[PDB]
């Protein structure tokens, strides 16, 4: 059988300032 | 020098409504911890978001876009600031304009509060964001494409929840192109977003696999940026998590000697997903079990679940594990597998190990037991595994406070070890 190891579902922000 | 540049911010004169907002730019543009709380608290925001507005100067709309980005690159709390001052429709109607400048730092912006939460994510959705993003991947650009691709990805991050599928995967043939790209960068975040698209159900994958994405994807496995390989590795690996007929187009496009190629990656994140993406296939059928085998992928496998980081090990077990299930069907899996010295490395990890990779381990070791037993109607391996140790190990875990571990080893014991 298949498996995910991650399986830790994270919304860390993702963004990005420019300077 | 803030007052003044409120006041000078909201004066009828247009190059003055310039020059201040430039100057709330520049300090705003700062990498540690810009004043972003005390620009917020001046109550210059709204002001900001009306010189975005349609037949405002180019420049001015540049600057003020560039000002709320680096302000929606602050916290959750300063973004929704700029999501409050409805900011979002007219980082959208940016992306309408003949202004290449103008568009990339819409759509930068568009990144910031998009890769906020799932909630931005969506909402930039919402207000059909995904029509002007995809025509800006026509540019003559590079540095436009290079960002569009970042706010792209953003847009297919999430799973909990997942983005309106009839909606991202619009950008499919788009991600197609994209991974044909000569740009590192445009390369690294594309192979992002198509991990976040074939991080789903079956029906996402099968979409990705229609549009022939597979085969450049292995390709990309071997590009000379570890940036590269590993959201290619992990697009790659999605996939095989699929059916078997999901993941024998993966091995058709060559995905196989390309692992073997990653197994021995200086970075052991990559060698650990690679046993990961492995472990997935051998998963499969009888023949795409031999397929691994055939692609001389047991030898660094073994190797790496002897003496590899821990949560590696975990995913060389789960690999030579699942090879071990197609010895029932054909008995040559198992004689090749302990030739090739499995059975010690897997009997070591029985003391160890967490108790799925246990579970794992003690699937492999009886799999291979059975395969000795019935190469006798016709037991060696038990005699390999007492040699390797194996027999105490796996009589121990009868104290094992899980069922389906104790059973497993109980019946292991009377059976082979009566």
């Amino acid at each position: 059988r298949k498996h995910k190891f991650d399986t830790s579902t994270w919304a860390l922000p993702n963004k990005r300032r420019r300077i | 020098e803030l007052p003044q540049m409120t006041q000078q911010l909201n004066s009828d004169d247009m190059q003055e409504q310039l020059s201040a907002t430039v100057k709330f730019r520049q300090i705003l543009s700062r990498e540690h911890r810009p004043p972003i709380d005390v620009v917020i608290q001046a109550g210059v925001v709204p002001r900001l978001v009306e010189f975005m507005r349609e037949n405002q100067p180019e420049m001015l709309q540049l600057e003020a876009a560039w000002a709320l980005t680096n302000i929606a690159s602050g916290t959750s709390a300063q973004t929704k600031v700029v999501v409050d001052a409805d900011a979002v429709p007219l980082f959208i109607q940016l992306l309408y304009t003949g202004s290449v400048e103008v568009k990339e730092q819409a759509i930068w912006a568009l990144g910031n509060v998009a890769g906020d939460s799932t909630d931005y994510r969506d909402y930039v959705l919402q207000c059909n964001a995904m029509e002007p993003i995809l025509g800006l991947f026509n540019s003559n650009k590079p540095s436009l494409i290079r960002t569009a691709t970042w706010t792209l990805s953003n847009l297919c991050r999430g799973k909990k929840p997942q983005p309106d599928w009839s909606v991202v995967s619009q950008a499919l043939p788009t991600l197609a192109k994209l991974i044909y790209s000569m740009d590192t960068e445009t390369l690294v975040d594309a192979c992002w977003a198509i991990s976040y698209l074939s991080d789903g159900p079956q029906e996402a994958i099968q979409a990705v696999i229609d549009v022939r994405i597979p085969k450049r994807l292995v390709e990309l496995l071997s590009h000379e940026s570890t940036l590269v390989q590993t959201p290619a590795l992990r697009a790659v690996g999605n996939i095989v998590t699929g059916n078997d007929l999901q993941t024998q187009v993966v091995i058709n496009a060559g995905v196989l000697p390309a692992l073997r190629l990653l197994l021995s990656s200086p970075k052991e994140n990559i060698k650990k997903e690679a046993c990961w993406t492995i472990s997935n296939i051998t998963a499969g059928n009888t023949e795409q079990i031999q397929a691994v085998i055939d692609a001389n992928l047991i030898p660094p496998l073994v190797k790496l679940l002897e003496v590899a980081e821990y949560k590696t090990k975990k995913e060389a077990c789960w690999a030579i594990s699942n090879a071990s299930s197609g010895g029932l069907q054909r008995p040559d899996i198992i004689r090749y597998l302990v030739s090739q010295g499995c059975i010690k490395p897997l009997c070591d990890l029985l003391e160890i190990a967490d108790n799925r990779i246990i579970e794992v381990t003690l699937d492999a070791l009886e799999n291979i037991l059975k395969m000795g037993e019935a190469d006798k109607e016709a037991n060696e391996n038990a005699d390999f595994i007492e040699k390797a140790g194996g027999m105490e190990k796996i009589f121990n875990c009868q104290q094992n406070e899980n069922d389906k571990i104790y059973e497993k080893a109980y019946k292991i014991i009377e059976t082979y070890f009566g």
